[PDB]
């Protein structure tokens, strides 16, 4: 929380196109991305956006497919809103935000065109892959959703599912054949996995990467989910306040542009890192 | 626009760029301070089996006969004249409850807060009800300590009109062990602004006025030429603290003068941060001696 | 095993999934059409305010347990419990839920907090309780409208009413925005959307969406279309409230 | 409700009587209280009361689909409940710390020590196996639980009998206690915990502490043992600084104590069998 | 697979009396009052200590004599290869909470911060054996970073017993074998144990061995930790002036 | 140093996951020879000898196949000294339990210098895995690196007029590759011939089952035609001669035709052409399994870590069983009883489970 006069200061700053960090209204801050942090997972990633630190694990397990969709697998999301973020979270107080974020992440992936699940099917109705994604919060410094999305995408990109041949046999005997080639593990495309974008409205001007001090100063925030092409998967609205019908359009256009830029930068970075190799040493928490 | 991503680079520890080899006496818990005939203990130690044993990580300080420790990170312990900046948290029937970087909830008694102008007669129930409409929950006060209770809490007051409630400005929260204990925390810099440096870790940054006690809110705009300076000062303070160096007039003034070439935003990128801090540190060190 | 409900079977799957048929597709219709609406306020007695809304197969109740003791800190609150009856929808779900009920509850809260003015209800929490008896299409919008009616009925202050509207996308080659659809047009759909606004001052209050796909311009057209639908729907609710107030005048 | 506070008078008197090595009721420090083991009518019920602390133990069985990691051996399900009759403070869902520590400790002690044969109780490897649950209930709370809970679980799991079963291929046939004679379990060794209580940071140690002694103690050392001198678990709680020789000595004590308790338990089961072999639905043993 | 080759070596390639290289750090998260990180092999614990601050919702539990320690445990879902859910609220994380709490209430020297919460939090990102000790040690480093007074490094580690010998700082493999594993946490300066957990069957005469072995392993861990802490303090002071 | 090696695994719950283990590369490992200072002089226990003489000095180290097929060429006392590796020993352990046991029982003898060398945990001989190279190739290349390292080490140690190492193969492919890698290398035959010692050295050397058709097809074929059901039975005579009684008497032999029947079952025999007959039948399915708890004893695998243990029932008309119990310490010597649970298409033994113990034999 904070006072009223500080809110006046911040809103007139935005209206003037400056901010306490001396940046405009369409400028993120240096986001430190890393991948392959944890080892026991089939994929992992970490993000440090200003003062918000997110970790993401991805485990590719084997499970029964879903009766309505046996021809392909599924993603599940869990979100540990560890009290390490702000002590006001505990075994019960973080469930709210965790549930909210998980429901969003689902809503981003009832798209059928983001992760080609057909590539995750072994034997329809009999066996399939399951991507258990596990988000882990460690700080809360705003622009939470965008960082979580970027981490999800970096983790997917860094996911390595092994090849398995599940061979049937009579008298109910099933066999799994591995490929002893950890270098020959498959990779799922992310050319459509979308990034979130949180446009918070302050005064009569909209802003991106709404720091806390500015979230408290706002009244509405439009979440958009964009892909590198320019489409808009999801369009949600969050805030205890109102929102005009016209500003929606500006917010959406800005989300489109910012998504283009963001996806370009992320793709370049992660190709770079994949190029380097074990020479990077995987500096994490050290 | 402009967005940038970058991998994390590994730190460069040991601060070898300085090369000091300090002449101090560091310790850690379990360490045994000098055991001698009747040495008095201070904050940062305890006794066991006729042996003075440290309790906290830092450097030991031996005043004439008193042995104390000076940790490197703590929460503001209450002194008796230290100024302070505070964000209010509650409004009890009798007083206000304020949050400093302290181990408890600081207290401002209704008897302490100055009145509009100099209308001083006494405190009644009408004041008890204006207790809210004037000092809203969440506001900020720039006070000085009045006394410290045996339970640890700090009762603070407002000696004059230079203190009281604060305007709009901006704020930063740093560690309290990164502000040199000196006088005149209230500075008014030539840059075009003014700053308040709490004996706690709360720094306040407000544009300096022209008239020269918070009983009115001047919720007017602020010239761009006086908000850019404030933002630059804010980022410069964040730089200083991120490099673990002390904080006071000359330090911030010189980081300012250093961060003119580098624009108002590109001086949080750790490289720029580090080079500015090094320039400032070197010039302080060489000029002072 | 839950020890606060009757011992039933461990698992139980419905028969439909064991069916063998290509379900019937709607076909064609007037995209800018609206279903017949029955809205009445004042149904329930033991509640300070209640409302009931029926639009097609949609059947929703909402009740308002009024102020119950519990500036910017002495500002009111309203906690909303959305809940779909276990006998709605092709499939059965245990009463508790915990996945989508809470999402739609957040939606209701985010769409109601704006309209309601809570400075005049300090130190108080309004318990809004919605109930969805039957799902037949646009559900969250009906729930928003019903909660608005129930509040306006109990006599809590406001700035304007809340009108919702649900849209879907036809997955055909020429995708058109389908207004106020049915559970069939919504399960055989590519994208879905929900607007909710305050028509006097023309301000959105809470919206939501999702898509197998889409694009900026399409979403914008959807938005304006939902706005027009809500405008065309508002008068019904007006008349309903007037009618309930007349009945009150009659009772005494 | 709430527990009545403890007066400084009682506290100081207790600390002094400890300094002087004097208990209250009149026993030494290396002594339990008269423990009684009483049986019920149904195979698997036991009420064990040490002094004033009574605890009930029931053992039940079921057949269920096992868990994939272990499709050969069965299952076992502990649970201890602190009935509000044990003491006022034991409201439901409030004294959860004590429940958690006791249940984890007991699970560990019995399960991981491999006291019973989870393999013997297999019927169809992959489809149907046994499932033995044991519900302990705390009736009166005067002092030492873990010892009572354990003695009860053990007397039960040694005084329980399954409905016999016949099998051929997949054809499984269950039967009633009247058609055949139920079959007992398979135990390898009976562990029973032993509770030590530390006073004055570690200077003094007591056995089988009463409730007050538990209120004026700083630390608790639980030690599980058998008649064959095999540590199964040991745990320190209360935030206390002990040493090595203390645990060594406590172990050399637990040895003798467990030997004696075990002798008693065996005598009790013998007497119960004798009774039922003569007409009578009870069995009683006294320390 | 095997645990002790006839020569004396283990699987990982280390004798019984030694352990794996802990690699740590102090100062991860700045938005807190104290933070740490540790990897005692593949394990990766992460601690946080929100300092002695005010109690809200007083609910009549603010001890007037001493301080109020509230330590929370958590084992991430992706920690083990087998995914699990409900890392908090379980009947095991709460036991770990009790354990950590009764250790640090012993060490943290609360008599100086009465009516105040010391909130300790622990999250385990990766588990490969020795999952409690890594957390104890990370929370210790955290406490220290938060300038909270405390009697001594409360250093913890685990030991085990195989083929008539004692192993130090077990991993998951020999932890899954079912053999006796004894975890503990002691205060080196005095030689006093703050915690002693243990779970499996073994004879009594084979107790002193594993006990002293775990103790010596904890001493070694003490050496490593204190070297880290001294580097940290030295660097900080140098930067001050 | 430190190395993180990953590898995948199939669970017991029909699943796959990943492991990431650590591997410590210690540099304080010993060669086994006293002369090599800078490796440790005072190094007791099993170790080599200063002057060997059967290229007179001639230390030597074999490969897996040699251990697997000529252990007697080594168990013999006519030899004195030899090096043993870690990968070799691990493979021996994985394939044959008795051979591994023998090699260990010999390494325990201070005289026959079977000094072991932990190559995996050494900073120099260790070699990582490479894409496109199976585990067998990994171990082979590791052994070659160890040999080359041994030659260099023992080369710089002294004037080399005192000791020289040898590599031994079984097939000439591996030997020839070794030569092309720049080291000595022999096959066991060449060596055991060159010594012209007593001839004792050469003297000491010189199923997948069919499918099963479901009950539907069996019952359909009996009524419709060919197949016919009957009671299976075996004989104390032979493990292969079996008799089916139809509900007439068929005979059938061979472990295939004995497609997983037991003393008393209900098989669905098919009849073989008259070119083999008195008739000869075959099995393709079971109509009713009819089992019971068989009494017997637990023949264990000497590996004290192994869970799977073999069971010998008393009635000779039953096959041994492959059970999973972990005890294997309290049971050996005490008659138990086991219940059968299956016979998949991969095991010459079925899969059972313990149900109760009775008492030591003889009582
Ligand atoms: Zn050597």
């Amino acid at each position: 929380t904070l006072s009223e006069a500080e809110k006046v200061y911040i809103v007139h700053g935005v209206q003037e196109d400056l901010r306490v960090d001396g940046r405009g209204c369409e400028d993120y801050r240096c986001v430190e991305v890393e991948t392959d942090v944890v080892s026991n997972t089939s994929g992992s990633a970490r993000v440090k956006l200003g003062h918000t630190d997110i970790l993401v694990g991805v485990k590719a397990e084997m499970g029964t497919p879903k009766l309505e969709k046996p021809n392909e697998g599924y993603l599940e999301f869990f979100v540990d809103c560890s009290a390490s973020a702000t002590p006001e979270f505990e075994g019960r107080g973080g469930d709210d935000l965790g549930t909210e974020i998980a429901n969003t992440l689902y809503r981003i992936f009832n798209n059928k065109s983001s992760v080609d699940l057909k590539t995750l099917c072994i034997s329809p109705r009999e066996h399939c892959w399951v991507l258990y994604v596990d988000v882990l919060l460690l700080e809360c410094g705003g622009n939470l959703f965008d960082a979580i999305s970027i981490a999800v995408k970096a983790a997917l990109f860094n996911t390595r599912i092994p090849r398995v041949r599940v061979l049937e046999d009579e008298e109910g005997s099933k066999d799994i054949e591995l490929s002893d080639d950890p270098y020959d593990c498959i990779r799922l495309s992310v050319e459509n996995v979308p990034c979130i974008v949180t446009l918070c409205k302050i005064g009569y001007r909209h802003v991106v990467d709404a720091t806390l001090q500015e979230e408290a100063c706002s009244l509405a925030s439009l979440l958009v989910s964009v892909t590198s092409k320019g489409v808009v998967t999801c369009m949600r609205k969050v805030g205890k306040g109102s929102l005009d019908p016209e500003s929606i359009f500006e917010m959406m256009e800005t989300g489109k542009r910012v998504g283009k830029v963001l996806h370009a930068s992320l793709q370049s970075v992660v190709h770079k890192e994949e190029s380097l190799g074990p020479k990077r040493q995987k500096v994490g928490f050290l | 626009m402009a967005m940038e991503m970058r991998l994390p680079v590994a730190r460069k520890p040991l601060s070898e760029r300085l090369g000091r080899d300090t002449k101090k006496h560091l310790v850690v818990p379990g360490d045994t301070i000098t055991t001698d005939t009747g040495f008095m203990r201070g904050h940062g130690t305890y006794m066991g089996e006729e042996k003075l044993i440290a309790s906290v990580a830092g450097s030991v300080e031996r005043v004439n006969k008193l042995i104390c420790v000076k940790a490197l990170k703590t929460r503001y312990i209450g002194e008796v004249g230290d100024i302070v900046v505070g964000r209010i948290t509650e409004v009890q029937q009798k007083r206000w409850k304020v949050e400093t970087n302290s181990r408890l909830d600081s207290v401002l008694l209704l008897s302490s807060m100055n009145l509009p102008g100099g209308e001083l007669r006494r405190r009644s129930a009408e004041d008890e009800l204006a207790m809210r409409g004037f000092l809203q929950e969440g506001d900020l006060i720039s006070a000085e300590v009045q006394a410290v209770f045996s339970d640890g809490a700090v009762s603070l007051h407002t000696r004059s009109l230079k203190y009281g409630k604060l305007g709009q400005g901006v704020l930063v929260q740093v560690s309290p062990s990164l502000v040199k204990r000196q006088k005149t925390h209230f500075h008014d810099l030539p840059c075009g602004a003014s700053v308040i440096l709490g004996n706690n870790g709360f720094i306040w940054i407000y544009p300096t006025p022209e008239h020269k006690g918070g009983f009115i809110a001047n919720l007017e705009p602020v010239s761009l030429a006086d908000r850019e300076v404030i933002s630059r000062l804010r980022n410069c303070i964040i730089s200083l603290v991120t490099q673990r160096m002390m904080l006071y007039d000359t330090s911030i003034l010189y980081c300012y003068e250093a961060s003119l070439p580098h624009q108002i935003k590109d001086i949080l990128k750790p490289e720029i941060m580090e080079e500015i801090v090094m320039e400032t540190r070197q010039r302080l060190l060489e000029q002072e001696g | 095993g839950d020890h606060r409900r009757i011992r039933g079977p461990e698992e139980s799957q419905p028969p439909q999934l064991y069916a063998a048929d290509e379900e019937e597709a709607p076909g064609t219709r007037d995209p800018t059409r609206l279903r017949p609406v029955y809205a009445r306020a004042g149904l329930l007695s033991q509640a300070k305010g209640s409302a009931y809304l029926e639009a097609g197969g949609t059947k929703v109740l909402c009740a308002v347990s009024g102020p119950r003791q519990a500036p910017a800190a002495l500002r009111g609150r309203l906690l909303c419990d959305f809940r779909r009856a276990p006998f709605a929808g092709r499939r059965r779900r245990a009463p508790p839920g915990g996945c989508e009920e809470r999402e739609l509850a957040l939606a209701l809260q985010e769409a109601l907090e704006p309209a309601v003015r809570l400075g005049r209800y300090p130190r108080a929490q309004l318990e809004v309780s919605a109930l969805l008896l039957e799902d037949g299409g646009s559900a969250l919008a009906a729930a928003l409208t019903a909660a608005a009616l129930a509040l306006a009925d109990a006599g809590v202050e406001m700035y304007d009413l809340v009108v919702g509207c649900g849209l879907s996308l036809a997955p055909g080659p020429a995708p058109t925005w389908l207004l106020d659809p049915t559970r069939l047009e919504e399960e055989r759909a590519a994208a879905g959307l929900t607007v909710a606004l305050m028509p006097v001052l023309n301000q959105v209050a809470g919206l939501l969406g999702s898509g197998e796909g889409g694009l900026t311009e399409s979403w914008a057209e959807a938005v304006r279309l939902g706005l027009e639908g809500c405008q065309r729907l508002y008068p019904v609710l007006q008349q309903s409230l007037v009618r309930a107030a007349r009945r009150r005048g009659a009772a005494a | 409700m709430k527990e009545t506070p403890l007066s400084n008078c009682e506290r100081r008197f207790l600390l002094r009587a400890i300094e002087e090595k004097k208990r209250l009721d009149g026993r030494q420090t290396y002594d339990y209280r008269n423990i009684r083991i009483s049986f019920g009518t149904d195979y698997g019920c036991c009420i064990v009361e040490l002094g004033k602390t009574r605890v009930l133990g029931q053992v039940s069985c079921e057949l269920v689909s096992p868990k994939l990691n272990r499709a050969t051996e069965g299952i076992l399900f502990f649970n201890l409940e602190l009935s509000q009759m044990a003491a006022p403070a034991f409201e439901p869902g409030r004294q959860s710390d004590l429940l958690v520590k006791l249940n984890r400790l007991m699970e560990r002690c019995l399960r991981n020590s491999k006291c019973i044969d989870t393999e013997s109780l297999c019927v169809v490897a992959g489809e149907k196996v046994w499932q033995i649950r044991v519900d302990l209930h705390l009736l009166n709370h005067d002092g030492n639980i873990i010892d009572a809970a354990s003695i009860a679980a053990i007397v039960a799991l040694c005084h329980f009998r399954r409905p016999d079963v016949s099998v051929q291929g997949d054809e499984v046939t269950l039967y009633t206690p009247e058609e055949r004679d139920p079959v007992p379990l398979s135990i390898h060794h009976m562990p029973i915990c032993v509770s030590f209580a530390f006073f004055q940071q570690g200077t003094y140690l007591l056995v089988d502490p009463n409730e007050r002694e538990e209120r004026v103690m700083d630390g608790l050392l639980v030690i599980a043992m058998n008649k064959h001198r095999e540590i199964c678990t040991i745990q320190s709680s209360g935030g206390i600084m002990l040493l090595k020789d203390q645990v060594l000595r406590c172990s050399k004590i637990a040895g003798v104590k467990v030997a004696e308790i075990t002798e008693l338990i065996l005598k009790a089961l013998e007497n119960d069998q004798k009774v039922r072999k003569e007409g009578g639905k009870f069995g009683f043993a006294e320390s | 697979l095997e645990l002790l080759s006839d020569q004396g070596y283990r699987v990982d390639g280390r004798r019984a009396g030694e352990l794996r290289k802990i690699q740590a750090r102090m100062g991860v998260f700045a938005q807190a009052d104290g933070s740490a990180y540790i990897e005692q092999g593949n394990t990766k614990a992460l601690a946080v200590v929100y300092g002695p601050h005010e109690i809200r919702g007083s609910r009549a539990r603010a001890l007037p004599d001493r301080a109020l320690v509230n330590c929370q445990y958590s084992s991430a879902t992706f920690s083990t290869g087998e995914r699990k859910r409900r890392p908090h609220g379980d009947r095991k994380s709460c036991e770990m909470g009790l354990q950590l709490r009764q250790t640090f209430e012993a060490a943290i020297l609360t008599q100086l911060h009465p009516r105040s919460q010391i909130d300790i939090y622990v999250q385990v990102l990766q588990a490969d054996g020795g999952t409690y000790a890594a957390c104890v040690n990370a929370a210790t480093l955290a406490v220290l970073d938060a300038g909270i007074p405390m009697r001594d490094f409360v250093c913890a580690c685990s030991a085990g017993f195989v083929d008539g010998t004692a192993l130090a700082d077990l991993s998951h493999v020999e932890e899954a074998a079912g053999g006796p594993q004894l975890a503990l946490a002691l205060l080196p300066a005095s030689g006093q144990i703050a915690l002693l957990e243990m779970d499996a069957r073994l004879h009594e005469d084979h107790l002193e061995r594993v006990l002293e072995a775990a103790a010596q392993a904890a001493r070694d861990v003490h050496t490593l930790l204190d070297r880290v802490v001294r580097q940290h303090v030295r660097e900080a002071s140098i930067l001050l002036g | 140093m430190l190395k993180s090696k990953t590898f995948l695994k199939k669970t017991r719950a029909g699943g796959v996951m990943k492991i990431v283990r650590e591997h410590y590369l210690r540099d304080d490992i010993g060669c086994g020879a006293p002369g090599c200072a800078a490796c440790g002089g005072a190094h007791e226990g099993p170790a080599l000898e200063p002057q060997p003489q059967d290229p007179q000095p001639h230390y030597l180290l074999p490969d897996t196949n040699v251990l697997l097929h000529q252990i007697d060429v080594l168990e013999d006392p006519a030899i004195r000294n030899v090096i043993v590796l870690q990968t070799v020993l691990q493979e021996v352990r994985n394939r044959s339990a008795p051979v591994y046991k023998r090699i260990r029982d010999v390494t325990n003898n201070q005289e026959k210098h079977f000094y072991t060398f932990t190559n995996e945990h050494h900073r120099e001989t260790y070699v990582e895995q490479e894409q496109g190279e199976n585990a067998n190739d990994r171990n082979n290349r590791a052994i070659r690196v160890a040999a080359k390292w041994y030659n260099e080490h023992l080369k710089k140690m002294s004037a080399d007029n005192q000791l020289q190492v040898i590599f031994i193969t079984n097939d000439r492919r591996n030997k020839e590759k070794a030569i092309e890698e720049g080291i000595p290398a022999f096959t066991c035959e060449e060596y055991v011939k060159s010594l012209t010692a007593n001839p004792e050295l050469i003297d000491r050397l010189a199923i997948i089952f069919s499918e099963h058709l479901p009950l539907s097809k069996l019952q359909q074929g009996i009524k419709s035609g060919t197949y016919l059901q009957g009671t299976f039975r075996a004989s104390r005579e032979n493990y292969l001669e079996a008799t089916v009684w139809i509900h007439k008497e068929i005979i059938l032999q061979g472990l295939k035709h004995l497609n997983r029947a037991v003393h008393e079952d209900i098989v669905a025999v098919e009849l073989l052409p008259k070119s083999q007959w008195k008739p000869t039948g075959r099995v393709v399915g079971i109509i009713k399994r009819n089992w019971r708890p068989y009494c017997g004893m637990l023949s264990k695998s000497d590996i004290k870590e192994s869970r799977r243990h073999l069971f010998t029932p008393a009635d000779k008309r039953i096959p041994r069983i492959r059970i999973e119990t972990r005890q294997a310490s309290t049971l050996e010597g005490r008659r138990i009883i086991v219940a059968i649970d299956g016979w998949p298409r991969n095991s010459r033994y079925p899969n059972g489970h313990f149900v109760r113990n009775l008492g030591d034999v003889g009582e």
